[PDB]
């Protein structure tokens, strides 16, 4: 299907470099046309530059040309941006972008970090009581001292996936610990909060060989 | 020669109240093309106009913008929730692809001053756990920005953590604080959370405890 | 200002050695003819040139260049014949230059006429082609004029 | 001012290749490109390909992608076409134009060159007298003349009584033989009633073979 | 873009209108010329860029187009105007050129006259033997010559040529010569050339024989 699947996250340290394999499916490979596109933290999207794979030509930016590396292969149906002196700045989610299509996928998770792939420390805090008794419920979910950013944070009543009830928040520890901590809080009303009878807070990160679920249940 | 640059860069507007967006272009609005841009936080973007009045196939027309000249624009009757975004400028039929700069579409909700609703979170199998308790307190329902958090007037500061705030959708603030602490130091010691939120000039301490 | 040169040192650049004189003045800017050269006391007095001539590089000649009058019945200014340049031609709106020249390339082309199920890239209608590449669908495209992209 | 002239006719044994030189002049040689479009008689122009003197490029007419060769030399202002091993077919009339201007129109034009390919042998007439019909000298007016046949090459120049008879004579354009030298016919038509008394010769000359006949007309008995 | 002339002979009178009809393949826009050759004479540019007319060239030919099937026409018509007219593109990198014209004035029509020429006997001492038909002052160039050997039909033994316009008569000639071996001339009695042409309401037939 008509996507851009590339490397995962990668824990390359500033100055450091490595490929990145976009993976073009779904549509013909074709290959004459193709860009990269990347934004850094909350920045504009800029637009890395395009290629011709099939003809070998490159097309890049002017303002990147210094990081302009890119090749690619007729037959696996797949492109590579090289990258030289990775910096911090560049973490982003790199979309394999290209013209004739004007779509991007999920995009290439840099993880250009600097302290240790750490895990994240994970608490529950059931709400207070006269939340209860103010008529609404709040679940807290706690993250202490993860890195990098990307981490995953979801809901489990009765063992079931929650969407379109939450909202997050995130704090930056540059002192010390160069850390990250997540403050993520899930809101129900009273009468769901004691006829679904169970809950659970389950994190997703690169830090941690598998994601773990902690629980918490009245008594 | 290629720039593009935004025109009114933050819009905060309520339910209802239309959309003035633009960019100023050197070639390419009128004769020669761009495109509109829409990205979600953190996310891919996608195309809404393609032709500078050509919106995506198959979506609600409500984003009612087709400027030309050297400067386009955007217009939406009644503003949705998913129109708050921010959007691009496209410079396509020249040499070099580039991109616009993001217009912030902030949802106004009319929000009226409220002070801060802090209330305990107490720690029951965290501590067990983990070794180290980690101890707050849940400000909710507060506007506006700012309120100032200290933990017992300010008498340690080790591992206490500060969140940012962020907006309901009933137009009030959410704000949390965190601290953590050794069981040991948790069952022997009292832990107040102290707060002030100047705007309403008011101010509430609350006790924690396991 | 008429600043005396001395043995071993160079005069300063926008300078150069005038020799009614034998005393290094300021150079006009481009976009000058010198009507009257360095004396002891006066110094090079600019004035611009007319039109349709010019000068692109800090000058000190009495006589300006000349720049073209006309392209064609077609084949449009894509540059203007100002002071500070000349008339670059193209050749003619809505086709592309495939040759090349000093302005002029002998040979233009179609700028192009390829099928709905064709996605122009981008014209580099001064020197490059539009391309067409398939798109075949892409979000609408059953026209074969061309000189769109993939659009409806 | 695009000048084009163009060489003379050329003959080389089938299998060999010769390189050709279209001379040009009065315009400079870069800011003008020379394309190469023969024109073979009976045959309508062709463009063999065209070749850029500035830049160098060059693009080869498919049909004579490979076989033909564009080169050219800058200092003489000439392009140097070779169409590898000259084949009889091959053999025609070459033409080289170009344009003044930035959209091209052949606003110039060659003077047409030309290329023979055979084995033949540089080769005298024989000349032989054509008899009026015996039984038409009565009918007011006769025409006689003679053959020229068998010679190589072109041209070969006829008149009739040393000039003097120039009134009723059409002489005609060869036409190349199978064996692979030409032949044309040179008459006159006369009155009938002088067939008897007035002598009628023709001067048959071939300045490339250096032949001269001097060939008399009679009625045959 | 395979530029072609759908007229290669037309026909007309002095002082008259005709128009020409340079064909393509593929549209040229703007690309259009227009070429004029005499026979045996560097080809001339007419008219270039659609409409625009070559410095110094006559005013009686006009025309332009921007489509496929591009058409001049010409106003007032002379002699002097016969000759070859063809076109070439501006288009893309193949050029091409029309087929070509040739303009025929269409003035009073001339019978042939019509003679057969026996071979010498010079050329029997050589060994070969060649017999020639005549065609003269005739108009139009439309004429067929079929040589007869003890009517015998012969093809491909036989060449011809025609000679251009005459500048004082306006009248045409052709020659028609077959040649044979002398075995073969030898082994024949009867040697006849026949001459159809819009002049005659009949071929005429002029014969003699070897003896």
């Amino acid at each position: 299907e008509v996507q851009l699947q590339q490397s995962g996250a990668e824990l390359v340290k500033p100055g450091a470099s490595v490929k990145l394999s976009c993976t073009p499916s779904g549509f013909n490979i074709k290959d004459t046309y193709m860009h990269w596109v990347k934004q850094r933290p909350e920045q504009g999207l800029e637009w890395i530059g395009r290629i011709d794979p099939a003809n070998g030509y490159t097309e890049y930016d002017p303002k990147f040309q210094d990081k302009a590396t890119i090749t690619a292969d007729t037959s696996s149906n797949t492109a590579y941006l090289q990258l030289s002196s990775l910096t911090s700045e560049d973490t982003a989610v790199y979309y394999c972008a290209d013209t004739q299509l004007y779509y991007w996928g999920q995009g290439t998770t840099l993880t250009v970090s600097s302290a240790s792939v750490a895990a994240p420390s994970v608490f529950i805090f059931p709400p207070s009581d006269e939340q209860l008794k103010s008529g609404t419920a709040s679940v807290v979910c706690l993250l202490n001292n993860f890195y990098p950013r990307e981490a995953k944070v979801q809901w489990k009543v009765d063992n079931a996936l929650q969407s379109g009830n939450s909202q997050e928040s995130v704090t930056e520890q540059d002192s010390k610990d160069s850390t990250y901590s997540l403050s993520s809080t899930l809101t129900l009303s009273k009468a769901d909060y004691e006829k679904h009878k169970v809950y659970a807070c389950e994190v997703t990160h690169q830090g941690l060989s598998s994601p773990v679920t902690k629980s918490f249940n009245r008594g | 020669q290629i720039v593009l640059t935004q025109s009114p860069a933050i819009m905060s507007a309520s339910l209802g109240e239309r959309v003035t967006m633009t960019c100023t272009a050197s070639s390419s609005v009128s004769s020669t093309y761009l495109h509109w841009y829409q990205q979600k936080p953190g996310s891919s973007p996608k195309l809404w106009i393609y032709s500078t009045s050509n919106l995506a196939s198959g979506v609600p027309a409500r984003f009612s913008g087709s400027g030309s000249g050297t400067s386009y624009s955007l217009t939406i009757s009644n503003m949705e929730a998913e129109d708050a975004a921010t959007y691009y400028c496209h410079q396509y039929h020249r040499s070099p692809l580039t991109f616009g700069a993001g217009t912030k579409l902030e949802l106004k909700s009319s929000a009226s001053t409220k002070g801060p609703s802090v209330f305990p979170l107490a720690p029951s199998s965290k501590s067990t756990s983990g070794g180290t308790a980690a101890l707050g307190c849940l400000v909710k329902d507060y506007f506006p920005e700012p309120v100032t958090v200290s933990w017992n007037s300010g008498a340690l500061t080790s591992g206490v953590h500060t969140f940012p705030a962020v907006l309901q959708s009933s137009g009030l603030y959410s704000l949390s604080s965190v601290v953590t602490v050794p069981s040991s130091s948790l069952g022997t010691q009292t832990y107040i959370c102290n707060v002030n939120h100047k705007p309403s000039n008011t101010k509430v301490d609350k006790k924690v405890e396991p | 200002t008429p600043y005396a040169p001395e043995p071993g040192s160079t005069c300063r650049l926008r300078e150069y050695y005038d020799q009614t004189a034998q005393m290094c003045c300021s150079k006009c800017s481009p976009g000058q003819h010198a009507k009257v050269f360095c004396t002891k006391t006066s110094d090079t007095v600019c004035d611009s040139c007319e039109d349709s001539t010019y000068t692109q590089l800090w000058n000190w000649v009495p006589e300006c260049l000349s720049c073209g009058s006309r392209c064609s019945s077609d084949q449009v200014e894509t540059q203007a014949c100002t002071r500070e340049q000349n008339r670059i031609c193209t050749c003619r709106p809505g086709w592309y230059c495939a040759l090349s020249k000093q302005e002029g390339c002998r040979l233009c082309a179609p700028l192009r006429k390829c099928r709905p199920g064709f996605g122009v890239a981008r014209p580099g209608t001064e020197t490059s082609d539009v391309v067409c590449k398939p798109c075949a669908p892409g979000t609408f495209s059953n026209t074969t004029s061309s000189t769109d992209i993939c659009r409806p | 001012k695009v000048q084009l002239q163009q060489s003379g006719a050329e003959l080389v044994k089938p299998g060999a290749s010769v390189k050709l030189s279209c001379k040009a002049s009065g315009y400079t040689f870069t800011e003008s490109i020379i394309h190469w479009v023969k024109q073979r008689s009976g045959q309508g122009l062709e463009w063999i390909g065209w070749f850029y003197p500035g830049s160098d490029n060059i693009n080869y007419n498919e049909k004579f992608k490979d076989k033909a060769t564009l080169t050219a030399d800058k200092s003489s202002s000439t392009v140097y076409m070779e169409l590898t091993r000259l084949t009889s077919e091959d053999s025609a009339v070459y033409f080289c134009a170009s344009h003044e201007g930035p959209y091209v129109y052949f606003d110039y034009w060659g003077q047409g060159t030309t290329l023979t390919v055979s084995s033949a042998s540089t080769k005298g007439p024989s000349v032989f007298p054509l008899a009026p019909s015996s039984k038409s000298t009565s009918g007011g007016t006769a025409a006689l003349g003679c053959l020229v046949k068998d010679y190589f090459p072109e041209p070969v120049t006829v008149s009739w009584n040393s000039g003097a008879l120039t009134s009723g004579v059409h002489t005609f354009p060869a036409v190349l033989q199978s064996s692979g030298l030409y032949s044309l016919s040179s008459v006159v038509t006369v009155p009938s009633s002088s067939l008897g008394t007035q002598t009628y010769i023709c001067n048959v000359n071939h300045k490339p073979s250096n032949t001269k006949v001097d060939k008399k007309v009679e009625p045959k008995s | 873009i395979v530029m072609t002339q759908s007229h290669k002979f037309m026909s007309t009178s002095v002082g008259d209108r005709v128009s020409i009809t340079c064909k393509a393949s593929q549209d040229v826009s703007t690309a259009v010329a227009w070429y004029q050759q005499k026979p045996g004479q560097s080809p001339k540019l007419l008219i270039y860029w659609t409409s625009t007319r070559h410095t110094g060239v006559p005013d009686r030919f006009t025309g332009s187009g921007s489509g496929t099937d591009y058409t001049l026409t010409i106003s007032s018509v002379q002699a002097e105007d016969l000759a070859l007219y063809y076109c070439q593109h501006h288009y893309s990198t193949p050029y091409t050129f029309g087929g070509g014209t040739k303009l025929e004035i269409q003035r009073t029509v001339a019978a042939p006259s019509v003679f057969i020429f026996p071979p010498s006997d010079e050329q029997l001492k050589s060994g070969t033997a060649s017999v020639v038909c005549l065609l003269n002052n005739f108009y139009p160039r439309e004429a067929k010559v079929q040589w007869k050997v003890d009517n015998a039909l012969q093809s491909g033994n036989s060449q011809e040529s025609v000679t251009e316009q005459d500048s004082k008569d306006s009248t045409y000639s052709l020659s028609s010569t077959l040649t044979l071996s002398k075995a073969d001339y030898e082994k024949h009695k009867v040697y006849a050339c026949e001459v159809t042409h819009q002049g005659l309401s009949s071929p005429v037939t002029k014969s003699f024989n070897r003896g």
